[PDB]
This record gives structure tokens, C-alpha cells and sequence, in this order.
RNA sequence: AGUUACUAAGGGCUUAUGGUGGAUGCCUUGGCACUAAUAGGCGAUGAAGGACGUGUUAACCUGCGAUAAGCUUC
RNA sequence: GUGUAGUGGCGAGCGAAAGCGGAACAGGCCAAACUUAUCAUUAGAUAGGGGUUGUAGGGCUUGCAAUGUGGACUUGAAAACGAUAGAAGAAGCUGUUGGAAAGCAGCGCGCAAAAGGGUGAUAGCCCCGUAUUUGAAAUUGUUUUCAUACCUAGCGAGAUCCCUGAGUAGCUCGGAAAACGUUAUUUUGAGUGAAUCUGCCCAGACCAUUGGGUAAGCCUAAAUACUAAUUAGUGACCGAUAGCGAAACAGUACCGUGAGGGAAAGGUGAAAAGAACCCAGAGAUGGGAGUGAAAUAGAUUCUGAAACCAUAUGCCUACAACGUGUCAGAGCACAUUAAUGUGUGAUGGCGUGCGUUUUGAAGUAUGAGCCGGCGAGUUAUGAUAGCAAGCGUUAGUUAACCAGGAGAUGGGGAGCUGUAGCGAAAGCGAGUUUUAAAAGAGCGUUUGUUUGUUAUUAUAGACCCGAAACGGGUUGAGCUAGUC
RNA sequence: AGGGGUGAAAUUCCAAUCGAAAUCCGUGAUAGCUGGUUCUCGUCGAAAUAGCUUUAAGGCUAGCGUGAGAUCACAAAUAAG
RNA sequence: UUGUGGUAGACGAGCGUUGUAUUGGAGUUGAAGUCAAAGCGUGAGCAUUGGUGGAUCCAAUACAAGUGAGAAUGCCGGCA
RNA sequence: AAAUCCAGGUACGGGUGAAGACACCCGUUAGGCGCAACGGGACGGAAAGACCCCGUGAAGCUUUACUGUAGCUUAAUAUUG
């Protein structure tokens, strides 16, 4: 879960089916609970606070 | 998506065919005739599961009355002696088996005369 | 949860499939009986069609319209009952476009209405009022200006 | 689905679920009746529960 | 009177085998529906569509057209 | 907006125009006063300029202010994006099973490519290819830039001097689009027939008043509907009685003179290694042998179920009146989804098929030869009711559309439901209508909304199969009849 | 050449069928009437009555089922007086 | 305690089929199918093994249906 | 080679019953299986019936049945004094 979509994650992680990357405004509940493991950048942790 | 009914039809038809065996002519090949035969046989067995006990009770009465007449006492008198006094809980079938073991039903006979 | 045990709180009803079951489940042709128009295809007679007798809507007179081609010169009403429970004062159009009570892209005349004593001082601006509303707003020392 | 105009003209709805109507024989050729009939048929009227169910799904 | 060796011309039941008949299951050189674009006509310099013909390779299909399963340029 | 205003044997049924939210958003050009040339300028005709309209404007005569800006627009060049062939493009061994390893186990490695496909069984590294980087002689499409063009320009002062679209509109009788079944509006088959803008009509008859735009000439991209075709891809679509009728040498064979109708028929194997050769028979052929992991892999070519036809193990029947079985039951044969065993059933007890429609069916009521396959209650929109959830006490809520994996979701309050009703309406309002009467009576005396599913239902062929027919277009005189 | 032809004229023929040809389309034409409508166990369980009807094989409402809710002794049945 | 005859119907409770989304598992040590077998079931169904087969299926949870054949004087193919 | 065919191993009398029974009840009689003739039945085979009656069905024809219209006729009007 990245907020800037840097090329470090865009270029790579496109080959492994098990894991992938997604922006905050594109994720879904089904996708969220299909993971069983997640990593979130702290930068969005304030924004998600505001919108509930 | 078009859905076939392959296995289920075959399995149910084979099971219903297997449910009956020992029929005459082409009553065991066709599914339809087999189902008809199973239905008729099941209804007949349903009525038999009561008619057999009725007929067996009648046969037991007959075979008790045979020995009773041989001894010289009527069946009705014997049951009256069992019921009126000398209270005994003895099934009408059990007394028949006592006839195949001599001196037992004869003992009952010599007892009821008191 | 996870996508292997998701089940709601017992919300899965039963359907009426009218194509299977000669003597089991539902009937062989349910809700249709036998030997009838309701059972034949393209049936389902018209709701107003009673068949033989004159229809009910044709046996009674009609109510006309004294305003041909009009419903009414509609104006928005404002009841004194519910507004008091709403935390507002100095009521105008702009006040009523705040809490999503009146339209914000069109204008219609406003008429104050109702009868209920007020406990907070308010002032109203509408085109039409009522005598009971007048005394109710005068009790709480309220004021209303007749606006064209 | 399409509410019949023949039904929309002669039946006006009412709060809590009801309809209003005018009786028959009122505004037509009826000099052969008593004044009691004339002033009784003047008032508005309502339909039976069965007819209410019949009309409700149609409106 | 009767129990009763031998009986089956033939047939009946169960089981197993062989043939007939291609249901079922697998996949498929293909079908349909749309998405994204392009493109939305050809034609008197002879169209589309056809007939006829062209082989070391008959016959069929295909391509081609008295230069006939094709020729020339880049 | 809304299933609203209404329209209609005021039945069926039909159904807007406003406004708003949006997709995109450019307006220009002739004729008509005057004016220039040539038409013996009696020309009325051909051309020249100007003028293109109502916050009325143009024409006549004088004044400045500027070469402004736009194109829907003529031709050259440039730039970039591409398109029609492409190229380059990483990474593995050992062992077991097995005919075959690519599987399975041990240790590896690359990955912007663990999208796909084939390779002797189920390959990230065996191969093609996939990401990515990149390539064009010629034919071309697109936008941008410059110049070549074409056309294109603001504000005034006098003054009712002239001009602003003719069989033109209305009018009368009959016809058509408008939601209206012909009414304002528009059109026209037949007659009738003005105004010079100061005037003309419009606001569902009509006049007056009020306001609006100027009718009887022309052109115009933009959002929009479609897909035979090209290119790529996708599909909780078919997998060979299905799906295009045609997975194929199908619009073929065939049917009928024609128009037209019209099928069915794919699978050897890893690779033909397709059976050398021997035997029996004039021969197909079969049996051996041979190849192959396997001839139930043999060219009738994946598997071959059931009806069907025979064979065999065991048992039973030739004094027998039977919807053919059911429960006991003798002998015999055996020994088993290990079970108080099965198969056969000489005898006794009992005896009327299956769906259908019918008051009532074993029927002298019908439907079925059997087996196998296919083969009938859905969907779109709206309604009502039940079940369950979100949401909240001035609520709930999105439609289209924009943003994106031909994804939810965000943006989107337009509108709708309920928040006060009564009355036909004016109108009034916790009251309203009838009312002489606030009497009496009727209706009010606030008490929710979008959803998922289920049941019925309104329109669409609307559970399934089945007519004699109607209308529109085509093809038949070769048979026969008539005529030449 | 078909809401047509021909007819010494019988409703005769018009490609074996002619009281109006065949063929394609509207056309999944309509069908109150035929027939058929397939998984399975559980709970309850009716009618063939009245009225109306260009209605008599049909269609509605009521009576007569079923499911959910309400009615607490005033309610409805079973007894006697 | 009342009970548990029953069409059309009303209502409730469930199996099974194909595919999809996680979730594991099985599979050349022989899966699907198929036949046979003297099993498990309150029901559609579910199993275990043996011969044939040489490539994919099974389980626990929901989802979506061209979803479940005895008749239709039916249709196809084959055979009395 | 065929129509048909719920399968069937398919006797009779009396009575019976959806009203005339190969099967129902009661008695009777009859070895199993072919052959060749004969039609008694199995309301046999052949066609959802053309001595009907319902369909608020079709088709064709008829007249003082309705509404029309082709065509015929008369008038006004335009071409047109």
C-alpha cells in the first residue's frame, strides 16, 4: 500500500502472482481480505483517519 | 452454461434396476417396467407385513385346536379355562412349541382340569 | 472474515421452481390448478377485467378538475412543529438551503404554518401566515414580515 | 404498470390507504326517486375491503 | 395307487463372455458475444459473382489467368 | 420531470412540452434600395461592389479609429506520433518410478519476461515466444509550426428619402405531423388573396393591453446509431443430437420444373514403426511372427454403457387356469461390499398395470415398442407484501455522466419517497369539506428511507407443443383447359 | 397468373392437392379448448355453494384452505336449564 | 400432552449437477468413466474394492444457472 | 418387407363391476410346442370423425343486415369569353 507509486515497486513485483502493489484509491474489500498479509506506508495513516 | 444430466440419471436408473431381480420376461431390463414391478412388489409386501401375521395367528389357532380335539376338549373351553380362572399369560404361539416337546402341553392339560 | 466461511445471519430464502416434482415438493403445475384459463399460457386476465359484469371504474361517476391544465401554484410549506426541534434562527431561503431542507437551484414561495409555542426567539420571513401561527409566534415575541 | 386513466380519474387516494368516490344515480335521470334517496346519494362514499384490494394493486 | 434313476424338444432366473449398436467422459483445426483501435465501399483502366483454363504432382481443393500454383521493382 | 398535463366507443390503450442536470458547442452566405460596365443600357439580361438584419438594420452624404482577428479555408515545407515485414531479448543439474520425466525427492539460478503454446506423463531456467529496448526503401493517417493563399473587421453625425424574401400568409371546404382521435402551431388538393417593418404575427378561440422575436431563400463539423472487414485481446459462453444450417471438400448430396427447403457424418499411436515373412483358402481375410510400453492401440482405427443376439456355470418346468410378484417354505449348488449369506423356488397365503382427464378407471377411455440423448416457469423495466441490513429524529438517496483492470468506489443533490392535511377548485390549515350553523357527520390529530432475497403481478411471443386462415412480395401455361 | 386465368358452366382445372395454387415474410400469428410440465423428505388441509355475466367447458367477489399478526374471557364451540 | 390417512394447494426443511472465487488434498505407485460386487443411508445420494482407461479431479464455504425426464398420437440414432 | 404394439406364460359358464371381462368371485375343463386352413373375439389394424353440440373459431356465397367503396349519375366551382 503505497501513496506515491514509485518506479521501484511499479517496475518490479509485476512477475509474482502471489504478491502485487496497489494504490490506496484502487483497493477493494475483497482484495483487502484476499491478502492475509499487508504492508501499509505511514503517510496515508492520517488521510484514512479523516475519511473514516 | 448448458448443463447435462449424465451421471445422475444413469446412477439412479441403475439403482432402481438393481432394486429388483428375479422377474419374468422383460421386467428387469427397462427402467420403466422395473419401476412398475418395484412399486407393485412394495405395495404387496406392505400388505403382506400384516397378512402374514394374521395367517400365522390363524395357523397357530388351527394347530392348537388339532391337539385339543385329539385330547377331547374344544379350543373355546381351553381358552375359557385359561381366562376365567387359573390366570396364565401364555401366547397362543408358545403353546404350539410346547406340543413339539411331549409332556409339557400335556402337563398344562392335566393342570387346567383342576 | 475470509472468503471461505462468509455466511450472513440466516438470510437465504426458498424459491418456487415450477418444473420438477410430480408428487414431491411443490405441485406439478402450482398456482394454476387444472382445466382453467389461469392454467393455460397467455392467461393472467387483466386486473380490472371482472369478465362478465360491468367494471367497477365504469359504474361510478368521475371527479372533474376546476383548473384545466393545472395542479396548483405550488409553494413550499414550513411547519412550526419540526423546525423548532431544528437548531436554526433568522430563517430565510439561505438558512433553509443549509440543512438540505429546500432546493438550492430553484426558488418557490414559502408559507409558514402550524401552531406550537416557541421557547427560543426566532424571526420568520414568508409570504403567507396563519392566525394560529401568528398568535404562536407572538407568544414567544417572534416577528414575521409580509414578503411579496 | 401503466395506471389506467379511467381508474385515475374516478379514484382519488387518501391518507392511511383508502379511496373516495361519488355514488351512482346521483347526477343523472332520476325523477322517480324520493328526496331521501337524492340527499343520501349526495354524500361521498368508499368501497368495500374486497374492492379496496382489487383497486389497490391496479393503482 | 406312490415314492421316484434318467429326463428338456425348449424355455425361465443369477452370473460371466463375445458381437451389434456409439450414450457417457477427454480434448479439439472451429463457432458466438463483446472490448480497444483502424476502417467503413467497390466500379467503364471493366466490379462483385461466375464459366473456362493453367501441373512432371492424376482427381479434388487452393492460388493464378494465353506471362496461367504466377512476373518485375524496392 | 413521469407514467405528469391531458387525449380517447372519456373503453382498450396512447402519451408529452416546460425547467433542471448533463455529452459536445461556430455560425455564416445570396436575393432585396444604391451603385459600375456591356446588352440599339426603351433591356427586363449578363456580369461589378455594397448590403445580411429586430438591444431594428441596411441604403444616401460627410468623420475618424485600425490592417485587428477568425476560420468551416487554397498549397509547400518542417516536427512528432504511429501503421503495413522486424530484430535483440535470463536462468539446472543428480537420483527414483516409469516405454518415455517434463513429474516426484536433494542441492540450485534468473526474473521489467513464474502472459501463453508445443516438446515421449503435470516444465519460471527444452524450445517458440512472452516484459523491456529498439528498427522503414515505399505507401500512408493524425496533430502541431511557419509561409502561400481565400475570404474576414469598430465607432460616429444629418434624416420618417428609399429598401428588408409574392400566388406570399391567413380566409373556406377537404387531408396529414404534432401526446390530441385535426384546436391554437406547421403542411397542402381545390378557390380566395394584403402590409412595407411606423407594420406582421405569437402567448391552445377571440379582441385590448403587456412583453418577444421578424415568417414567406441557402449551407454548416460536435455529442449520435451501426459492423460485413482488418489487428489484438477478452469471455464465472459450446465442446461435435449443442454451439453459425455448415469444427470437414456445405449452402455440397438430395428434394421439387421453378421460387424455395434441406441434412448427417472429429479422434490409431510418443513416431506409422500401417503388419517383412510363414500358414489355411482362386480372394478379401484370419491365425502366428514382427514394431511398439500396450494390438481392447490394426486403418469397421480414444473409451463402447443399455435396449438387442448367442454362448456357458448352477438350479427349475412338460395334470398346467397365471397383472407373473409378494411372505413363509423343501432340496441342491455353493461361501460372502463378514452377513441372524447368496442363487435357484417343486408348494401353500394373498392378488386386478403407469401417467391422463374424469362424480366414478385393472377397462370394452385414451398415450407410450423398448433403450440412449435432447427436450417446457427465465430476463428487462415498474408495482405490492414478507424476511434481513445500512442509515438517521429536518430523513434516506442517487440517474445519466467524469475519473479506472470493457473494477467496486470517489465526484455527481439533478430529482423521488416521507416531513400536514382538507377540499373539484378558489382557498384554508391542526384544522378542512357539506354547512344558515365552528351543530352533526366524513377525512386529518406528524411517526421513517435506500437496499439483497423471496411470492404474485403490468408490458414485452411471456409454462411448453399444436390450427383451419389473413394480408404483402415473388414463381409457375412444359400436366390439363382456352386462344393463336 | 391468383380479392386472377381458362372454362359446351359439374365448383372443372391452373405442375398428382384448388370454394381460390405454391412459395417467402409480417409470423415464437391468435387459440376461454387437447396433451405434456422431470430432485426429496416434513406440517396443515378444502370445494363442486350464492350472486353477476352475448354466461353455461369460462371470469370475478363472497362462503369454503393455508401462512404471519392481533383478540384473554367481555370472544367462539362443547353441556344442561 | 397432542399427535404424524391425503390430491390440488400453502408453508417449512434439504440433496444432487456444471462452472466460478479462496481453501487445502489426490493424481502414471493409475483420476474421470464404466461393469460387477452378499455396503452406508429418515431422501434425493454417499461410499469400499476388483477387471477395462492413460489424464485430471475430490473435499469444507458461498456464488450463477441452457440446472434434476415416464408419458408429450413427441425428435434423433440404433435394435426386437 | 407393414401398419400396430403398457408389459404378459393369453380357456370356458354363471354372477359381478364405468352398465357386454383372457385376469374380478364361485365352479368347470385343459400334456409342452408346431403345421394348414377358417374369421368369433381381443368393442382388431387403417384416420384427434365429414347422421352433432358447444368455439362470444375460420372459410365461401346471398339479399330490403350494418358501414363503406369501385364504378354510374347530378349540381356548384377552376381551366373558361
Amino acid at each position: 500500500v503505497v501513496n506515491t507509486l514509485n518506479t521501484n515497486l511499479e517496475q518490479s513485483t509485476s512477475n509474482i502472482k502471489n504478491v502485487q502493489v496497489k494504490h490506496l484509491d484502487k483497493v477493494s474489500v475483497r482484495d483487502l481480505m484476499l491478502a492475509n498479509a499487508l504492508l501499509v506506508e505511514k503517510e496515508v495513516l492520517k488521510a484514512l483517519e479523516g475519511k473514516f | 452454461m448448458r448443463i447435462k444430466g449424465g451421471k445422475q440419471t444413469r446412477v439412479r436408473r441403475k439403482k432402481w434396476l438393481k432394486q429388483a431381480s428375479g422377474s419374468f420376461g422383460t421386467r428387469h431390463a427397462s427402467y420403466k417396467v422395473a419401476k412398475q414391478t418395484v412399486i407393485q412388489a412394495a405395495k404387496y409386501a406392505y400388505r403382506d407385513r400384516r397378512n402374514k401375521k394374521r395367517d400365522f395367528r390363524s395357523l397357530w389357532i388351527l394347530r392348537l385346536n388339532a391337539a385339543l380335539r385329539e385330547q377331547g376338549m374344544t379350543y373355546s373351553v381351553f381358552i375359557n379355562l385359561l381366562k376365567k380362572h387359573n390366570i396364565e399369560i401364555n401366547r397362543k404361539v408358545l403353546s404350539e412349541l410346547a406340543i413339539k416337546e411331549p409332556s409339557k402341553f400335556n402337563l398344562i392339560v392335566q393342570k387346567v382340569k383342576s | 472474515l475470509n472468503q471461505l466461511k462468509s455466511v450472513p445471519k440466516a438470510r437465504n430464502h426458498k424459491t418456487k421452481t415450477l418444473g420438477r416434482g410430480h408428487g414431491s415438493g411443490l405441485g406439478k403445475t402450482s398456482g394454476r390448478g387444472q382445466k382453467g384459463q389461469k392454467a393455460r399460457k397467455s392467461g393472467l386476465t387483466r386486473p380490472g377485467f371482472e369478465g362478465g359484469q360491468t367494471p367497477l371504474y365504469r359504474r361510478l361517476p368521475k371527479f372533474g378538475n376546476a383548473r384545466k391544465g393545472f395542479l396548483k401554484q405550488e409553494w413550499v410549506v414550513l411547519n412550526l412543529n419540526k423546525i423548532a426541534k431544528l437548531k436554526l434562527d433568522k430563517i430565510n431561503r439561505a438558512s433553509l438551503i443549509e440543512k438540505q431542507v429546500i432546493s438550492a437551484k430553484s426558488q418557490l414561495p414559502i408559507k409558514l404554518i402550524g401552531h406550537t409555542k416557541l421557547e427560543k426567539p426566532l424571526h420568520f420571513e414568508v409570504h403567507k401566515v396563519s392566525k394560529q401561527a401568528l398568535k404562536a409566534v407572538e407568544n414567544a415575541n417572534g416577528s414575521v414580515k409580509l414578503l411579496e | 404498470m401503466k395506471v389506467k386513466s379511467a381508474a385515475k380519474k374516478r379514484f382519488k387516494l387518501t391518507k392511511s390507504g383508502q379511496i373516495k368516490r361519488k355514488h351512482a344515480y346521483t347526477s343523472h335521470l332520476a325523477p322517480h326517486k324520493t328526496t331521501k334517496q337524492k340527499r343520501h346519494l349526495r354524500k361521498q362514499g368508499t368501497v368495500s375491503a374486497s374492492d379496496f384490494k382489487r383497486i389497490g394493486n391496479l393503482i
